[PDB]
């Protein structure tokens, strides 16, 4: 019903400026406060700013003052946040929320804003099979290697989301100007090789979609 | 403007132990404070809203109490899946602001990890690159440590090591650790082991495999 569109992931250059949009379905920004929210890597959660897409008020928190600017359009349902001379600091997620006067109660899933002047490079996906039945149980242990890619993220999925139990997907290292990130899925010997197992992998900033049976 | 200050930090409590997180502000603000917990990667969900009542869905082992400038959220029995980051917002002036957030784990019994070690896989080896990884699933404490040994306890570089982040269902840590070489330097050994201590057991689990591809 109820669904704040985010664009999800962008690679900006030190000194630019960028353009966020927030795209609200099966409401009217006219009749909320829509705020931004910024959440940089390992850490807290910091108030940006909000506006009354009404008739147009914006209150920030001094700390944005010239830097952000938040508009937002009646006649497209449309929440933007704009920032300017971009430094690595602003390397975060920045996420637009409905304020229904009492709290957020619908979020959108966030946009990674990555601030560096490495280019985009897409991940090599690699599937990880037992050497004969992974015997640490009588469950097979299986996996996915998705190296080198760049910006964050990735979202790697098992069997287009019908395999979530059992599921372990480790965070992302960077290792100059890339990223490695693995996932692993352990079955019942009676569903490997029997039954199809594949990882779907996504990455946002580059269009890339792979899909690796094992 | 309005300071938030939050405690504490981290903590560690039992499953059926109840907990008590505390938010406290520069100035009265009126009851007008906010509780929402994350989920690791997921956007913010509101716990309770003006200091004590209980937002959408919210289980009654979670309460809240405070007036002035003192603030708490307290969850009643511990469950597994109560393992998030919480914070407190104050909305009560303009700027709003974020306590720092309190990471909760869980604290249970300890158990041993299953290992797994995977060969490089043909698609890669075809592209010119080896890497060896090994997964340690499912165990506890977080405190592990891994070595990797090529041809004896001459051990390497080149290592990235992840740690996902607490089971929401049993409790338990899972780690990746990925060696990356070269085909070429791959060719030219013959064992690769990976070790790990744990004091589950006061000896190392020593997990092998002989390139001896042919």
């Amino acid at each position: 019903e109820i669904q704040l569109q985010q664009s999800g992931a962008e690679l900006v250059r030190p000194g630019a400026l960028v353009k966020l949009s927030c795209k609200a379905s099966g409401f009217n920004i006219k009749d909320y406060y829509m705020h931004w929210v910024k959440q940089r890597p390992e850490q807290g959660l910091e108030w940006i700013g909000l506006i009354d897409p009404e008739n147009g008020n914006t209150i920030y928190d001094p700390k944005f003052q010239g830097k952000a600017s938040i508009t937002a359009d009646t006649s497209s349902n449309t929440a933007y946040l704009q920032l300017s001379s971009l430094t690595s600091e602003d390397t975060a997620v920045y996420y637009c929320a409905r304020d229904n006067s009492y709290y957020f109660d619908y979020w959108g899933q966030g946009t990674t804003l990555t601030v560096s002047s490495a280019k985009t490079t897409p991940p090599s996906v690699y599937p990880l099979a037992p050497g004969s039945a992974a015997q640490t149980n009588s469950m097979v242990t299986l996996g996915c290697l998705v190296k080198g890619y760049f910006p964050e993220p990735v979202t790697v999925t098992w069997n287009s989301g019908s395999l979530s139990s059992g599921v372990h997907t480790f965070p992302a290292v960077l290792q100059s100007d890339l990223y490695t990130l693995s996932s692993s899925v352990t079955v019942p010997s009676s569903t490997w090789p029997s039954e199809t197992v594949t990882c779907n992998v996504a990455h946002p900033a580059s269009s890339t979609k792979v899909d690796k049976k094992i | 403007d309005i300071k938030m200050t939050q405690s504490p930090s981290s903590m560690y409590a039992s499953l059926g132990e109840r907990v008590t997180i505390t938010c406290k502000a520069s100035q009265d603000i009126r009851k007008y404070l906010n509780w929402y917990q994350q989920k690791p990667w997921k956007s913010p969900k509101t716990l309770i809203y003006y200091a004590t009542s209980l937002a959408d869905g919210v289980p009654s082992r979670f309460s809240g109490s405070g007036s002035g400038q003192d603030y708490s959220l307290t969850i009643s029995s511990l469950e597994s899946d109560d393992t998030a980051t919480y914070y407190c917002l104050q909305h009560g002036e303009s700027p709003y602001t974020f306590g720092g957030g309190t990471k909760l784990e869980i604290n249970r019994a300890d158990a041993a990890p299953t290992v797994s070690i995977f060969p490089p896989s043909s698609e890669q080896l075809t592209s010119g690159g080896a890497s060896v990884v090994c997964f340690l699933n499912n165990f506890y404490p977080k405190d592990i440590n891994v070595k990797w040994k090529i041809d004896g306890s001459e051990r390497q570089n080149g290592v990235l090591n992840s740690w996902t982040d607490q089971d929401s269902k049993d409790s338990t840590y899972s780690m990746s650790s990925t060696l990356t070489l070269t085909k070429d330097e791959y060719e030219r050994h013959n064992s690769y082991t990976c070790e790990a201590t744990h004091k589950t057991s006061t000896s190392p689990i020593v997990k092998s495999f002989n390139r001896n591809e042919c």
